């Protein structure tokens, strides 16, 4: 596929070395957070927190040796640094949210995401097949928190800025 | 290139630089006169291509040549399985002159020997995560397809071999994407893929088949 994903300064989205920001295009005024969703233990689902901004940085990783990402490459996202596998973002079945985005400690070969352009920025895609058709990864509201969740056809459109 | 060093200028004349807004995405390797072989996952719709570098500044490069490109033809079967068959031929808009520091290679027509050195050359990513001034090359072995498969299972398909994983962390970084591996003065492999971070001891990266594709690349040159 043609198009690169890029950031809000017009360059090339790096291939797992550099970390960005996912600021949503309408909700700037909140940013990425980890919550629980009942079973106290450690948060690890992903929210969109009003009160705390820019939030949590993320990589995007293909196995693929090239130092950008196009909008067709599957890709693992994750928190924290390159060197490590603890904030891996998969989609878990989980009551009441439904499929909703957690953080996990393994990652495989092929991510499930894609990033695609959507609107003024991009949307994350899941392709749990990693078939030919994805669902778009949108917001679903419970317990007073913005969880991120699969919402096919209302996607959650995002700008991504260089950490930087 | 993880843990390689410095080329000798000129040394790798068939390296060619696949760059957007003058910065290196890719490699590929000039294999004709017109033509450029690269990983099918650097497609773009148009290109430019660096082909006589040493550094990336071509300014600063006498006798390199910045040639456009549009048209590239991606292997039929490319990502059928997921991330196999990973080749695709650039047809350069201007046949180039060879020279000193230009030259085609010839590829393998024989698939690769476990336990063969070869050498991987490019511009990606050091083992410092920064981007090195002058093109890399580095030494790693081509491994077993027993290991390969165990590893890459279920994603190993016979258009892909592994090379390094040794114990000195050899390997192909970001960037180093469509570049050559070199076995006996021939053309034997492409930098493809692998596991992320790059450099894990104990794991070799994966690089495209050659030896599976010379019909294919002989009949797409000649029509
Ligand atoms: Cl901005």
């Amino acid at each position: 596929g043609s198009s690169v994903v890029v950031d809000t300064n017009g360059q090339p989205v790096s291939n797992g070395a550099d970390a960005y920001y996912l600021v949503p295009v309408s909700h700037g005024h909140a940013g990425l957070a980890l919550a629980k969703i009942g079973n106290e233990a450690e948060p690890r689902a992903v929210v969109l927190d009003p009160h705390h901004r820019p939030g949590l940085p993320v990589r995007f990783e293909s196995p693929l040796r090239i130092n950008i990402i196009k909008e067709s490459y599957f890709l693992n996202i994750k928190f924290g640094p390159s060197s490590s596998d603890s904030g891996v973002w998969d989609v878990i079945q989980q009551d009441p949210i439904g499929l909703a985005v957690k953080v996990t400690d393994t990652k495989s070969l092929l991510g499930p995401f894609k990033v695609e352009k959507e609107g003024e920025g991009y949307k994350i895609v899941y392709y749990p097949e990693r078939g030919q058709t994805g669902l778009d990864i949108g917001l679903v509201h419970r317990n007073d928190k913005y969880y991120l969740a699969v919402k096919d056809g209302e996607p959650c459109v995002f700008k991504i800025r260089k950490a930087t | 290139i993880i843990n390689g060093e410095d080329c000798s200028p000129h040394s790798q004349p068939w390296q060619a630089a696949l760059v957007m807004e003058n910065e290196l995405f890719c490699s590929g390797v000039l294999v004709h006169p017109q033509w450029v072989l690269s990983a099918a996952h650097c497609f773009q719709n148009s290109y430019t291509i660096g082909l006589g570098l040493h550094s990336l500044e071509a300014d600063q490069e006498p006798g390199s040549q910045m040639v456009e490109a549009s048209l590239s033809v991606r292997h039929p079967e490319y990502n059928r399985p997921l991330l196999a068959n990973d080749l695709m031929l650039i047809k350069l808009d201007e046949s180039v002159s060879e020279s000193d520091t230009i030259r085609s290679i010839s590829i393998a027509s024989q698939c690769p020997t476990a336990g063969n050195s070869c050498l991987v050359s490019g511009w990606g990513l050091l083992a410092n995560g920064r981007m090195p001034t002058v093109l890399q090359c580095v030494n790693v072995s081509v491994v077993s397809e027993e290991v390969c498969s165990k590893l890459y299972d279920p994603l190993y398909h016979p258009s892909m071999f592994c090379a390094g994983g040794g114990q000195d962390q050899k390997d192909s970084c970001n960037g180093d994407s469509g570049g050559p591996l070199i076995c006996n003065g021939y053309l034997q492999g492409l930098v493809s893929f692998g596991k992320a971070p790059c450099g894990q001891v104990g794991v070799p990266g994966v690089y495209t088949n050659l030896c599976k594709f010379t019909e294919w690349i002989e009949k797409t040159v000649q029509a």
